[PDB]
């Protein structure tokens, strides 16, 4: 399995971040998740919310905004937000990025 | 028919008060936006330098 | 100092002419088509030339730290290895003050490079040492 990557982090302001691109040929579309490698072992996925002209993502963060930083490399998955969805989430709570909290297969 | 007219007087000072400070915030919303902007644009200057 | 060609090209548009592709970014795109229309150009495709300069002011900056920026990039004892258009290009930088915006130049350059000898390239980050084993099998 091999990911596939388009910049680095340009900046943040705390939730949010700006991207710049690398391989400018490549693109992105609009509304899709991306995963940014804040370490070799944990990831942070965000959302893209704008696109610019000068070749830019400005990018809205869901988890683990703390670990970002500059000069951090991004990937795509290449599709829409979705969650894990079924019969066996009546039980549950959850994250809306399906990750179930503790407390004391189909995607849509 | 006293109270009326000076209910109808004050709903029309509160209806026209409740607009004038809503313009009044988008006023200051766009002059603190307009105000970046301006003072963070960007220009290419290619001019001589030597 | 400045040669009048890069001074006439400078003072000409070059942005709107034909390239090997349309390059995305702002102002700093620029800087890197000039380069890469003087390399076409007087240089006659020798790319690799200001390819050298960013490898020489890699160890530049080295010697001096990073305020760099301020000095006159024409006189100098140790930029005296840097090439004209070169030197004129990060002088044009040093008025725009656009010098922190650096290796989004050299990386479009780069971009321009593999796609005008179009020679794609893919980095290599492996181990703490290298091997023969994984050199033929990776």
């Amino acid at each position: 399995e091999a990911k596939q990557k388009i910049g680095f982090v340009h900046g943040i302001d705390g939730t949010i971040a700006t991207i710049a691109p690398a391989a400018s040929k490549v693109t992105v579309p609009y509304n899709t998740v991306l995963e940014i490698a804040v370490s070799a072992t944990n990831i942070a996925n965000a959302l893209v919310f704008n696109l610019e002209k000068d070749g830019s993502i400005g990018v809205i963060l869901l988890d683990n905004i703390s670990e970002v930083r500059s000069g951090q490399d991004v990937y795509a998955t290449g599709s829409l937000l979705k969650i894990p969805v079924g019969f066996h989430m009546l039980g549950k709570i959850i994250n809306p990025l399906g990750k179930e909290i503790p407390t004391g297969t189909k995607l849509g | 028919g006293n109270i009326t007219g000076l209910m109808q007087l004050a709903d029309y000072t509160y209806n026209k008060t409740r607009k004038e400070l809503i313009t009044a915030e988008l006023l200051e919303i766009i002059g603190t936006m307009t105000a970046m902007h301006a003072g963070k644009k960007v220009g290419l200057k290619k001019t001589e330098f030597w | 100092v400045p040669s009048p060609k890069y001074i006439e090209i400078y003072q000409s548009d070059f942005s709107r002419n034909a390239y090997p592709l349309e390059l995305l970014g702002g102002s700093h795109v620029d800087f890197a088509k000039l380069l890469y229309s003087f390399a076409d150009q007087v240089e006659n495709k020798k790319f690799e030339v200001y390819v050298e300069d960013f490898k020489k002011l890699d160890s530049i900056i080295a010697e001096k730290g990073p305020f760099w920026a301020e000095e006159k990039i024409f006189q100098s004892p140790t930029f005296q290895g840097l090439s004209e258009g070169f030197k004129f290009i990060l002088g044009w930088i040093q008025s725009e003050g656009a010098i922190d915006r650096l290796e989004n130049v050299r990386l479009a350059y780069k971009e321009l490079v593999n796609e005008a000898r179009k020679e794609t390239t893919a980095t290599v980050i492996v181990a703490k040492e290298p091997s023969g084993n994984d050199l033929a099998e990776i």
